[PDB]
């Protein structure tokens, strides 16, 4: 999104078409013109002519097929029954898959996810919040409903609820480079109560929001969080998101990465040798630097 | 002495360019006045209705949105289900 003034002619249309507001309307219109609108069941994709996780995979592929459409009664009419029938950790992903169906459908998606927002289970609530971020992801909006919708959940004490909102804001503000969003999510990055994977997801959200921006305060917070976190518990299985945020923030820039790796040189070898390589390759991506 | 102001409400693929004014003795339109207009137009109760402006959450009922930064040409998002008691 290019942030400019209204002094230019036909500014309302320019920001709208830049915001991809009519992206969804045109995409559905062309899909109807091709007659490609019928919700393709995951069952006949599987060709079942001849289980909780398998049912989850069926729900995810159904959302993938019906993505950006918003027309799927499988998770709309009897969606509550499906998530209730679902087991353990999959209700968050099923609701997020519903948001995948409704992505780029701001008006339609928000109304059809508002009912699921007040759900009882924490996973369903977190999935609904993640569904809202998926809906507002990519497409830009004048009032930006994602920021106001994710108000208590941005720093909510519950790990799952905070994870869904943070991932939703990251997908929403991806490429927006908004100062307000950065100044609200980076303090969440500084939280110590959040788990190691929660901190990684915050770094992922910050990285995708500030991708290719060389955001200095984001990098300083990333390095400071790494330093504060103990190395032994850092290098286990989930600190691999912090270098990813660094690589995204310096994407396509190069040269200056020497400063980041020099500051990162204090880290122990098992994670430093991984982090410095990841940020280097992401920054030098699309360059032919053999 | 009507303090008219133009707001663009959007919800459920439906958009209206309402010219609302303060009615409950306030010098400027407020959340109570906007909620009353929304309830008259649709009927969503103030408990579960969600008005979104510039990414700012509406939680305080007495916060004046005219002071918060609503001007002509501003758009707001309405979230909820149309209830017909």
């Amino acid at each position: 999104f290019l942030e400019l003034s209204e002094d230019v002619e036909e500014y309302e249309d320019l920001t709208e078409i830049m915001s991809n507001v009519q992206l969804n309307s045109n995409f559905l219109a062309l899909a109807r013109e091709l007659d490609i609108m019928e919700p393709k069941v995951p069952d006949d994709i599987y060709k079942t002519h001849l289980s909780a996780r398998m049912n989850l995979a069926s729900s995810f592929v159904n959302g993938f097929v019906n993505a950006a459409f918003g027309q799927d009664k499988l998770l709309t009419d009897d969606g509550n029954k499906w998530l209730y029938k679902n087991k353990d950790h999959g209700m968050l992903s099923a609701a997020a898959s519903l948001g995948m169906i409704l992505l780029w459908d701001v008006d339609g998606g928000l109304t059809q996810i508002d009912k699921y927002l007040y759900s009882s289970e924490d996973y369903i609530k977190s999935g609904a919040l993640l569904a809202c971020g998926i809906v507002n992801s990519g497409v830009r909006n004048e009032c930006d409903p994602a920021l106001a919708l994710l108000s208590d959940y941005v720093l909510h004490n519950s790990n799952t609820m905070r994870l869904g909102s943070i991932f939703g804001l990251g997908l929403a503000y991806a490429g927006s480079n908004r100062e307000d969003v950065l100044t609200l999510l980076l303090p969440v990055m500084g939280d110590s109560k959040s788990s190691m994977e929660v901190a990684g997801v915050t770094a992922l959200a910050c990285g995708m929001i500030a991708v290719g921006s060389c955001n200095g305060d984001v990098t300083s917070t990333i390095l400071q969080t790494i330093m504060e976190k103990s190395e032994t518990e850092l290098k286990d299985t989930y600190a691999r998101w912090l270098p990813l945020g660094l690589g995204l923030n310096h994407l396509g820039k190069g040269e200056a990465i020497e400063a980041i790796l020099a500051a990162l040189e204090v880290v122990s070898e098992p994670f430093r040798s991984f982090a410095n390589t990841l940020v280097d390759v992401c920054a030098y991506a699309g360059s032919g630097n053999v | 002495a009507a303090a008219g102001l133009t707001v663009t409400v959007t919800h459920s693929n439906e958009k209206h360019d309402l010219h609302v004014t303060s009615q409950q003795g306030s010098s400027e339109p407020v959340v109570q006045d906007l909620a009353q207009v929304v309830e008259e137009v649709i009927g969503v109760p103030q408990s579960f209705q969600k008005l979104i402006f510039k990414g700012k959450s509406l939680k305080e009922m007495e916060t004046p949105l005219s002071a918060l930064g609503i001007q002509d040409g501003c758009r707001v998002m309405l979230i909820g289900k149309k209830n017909s008691p």
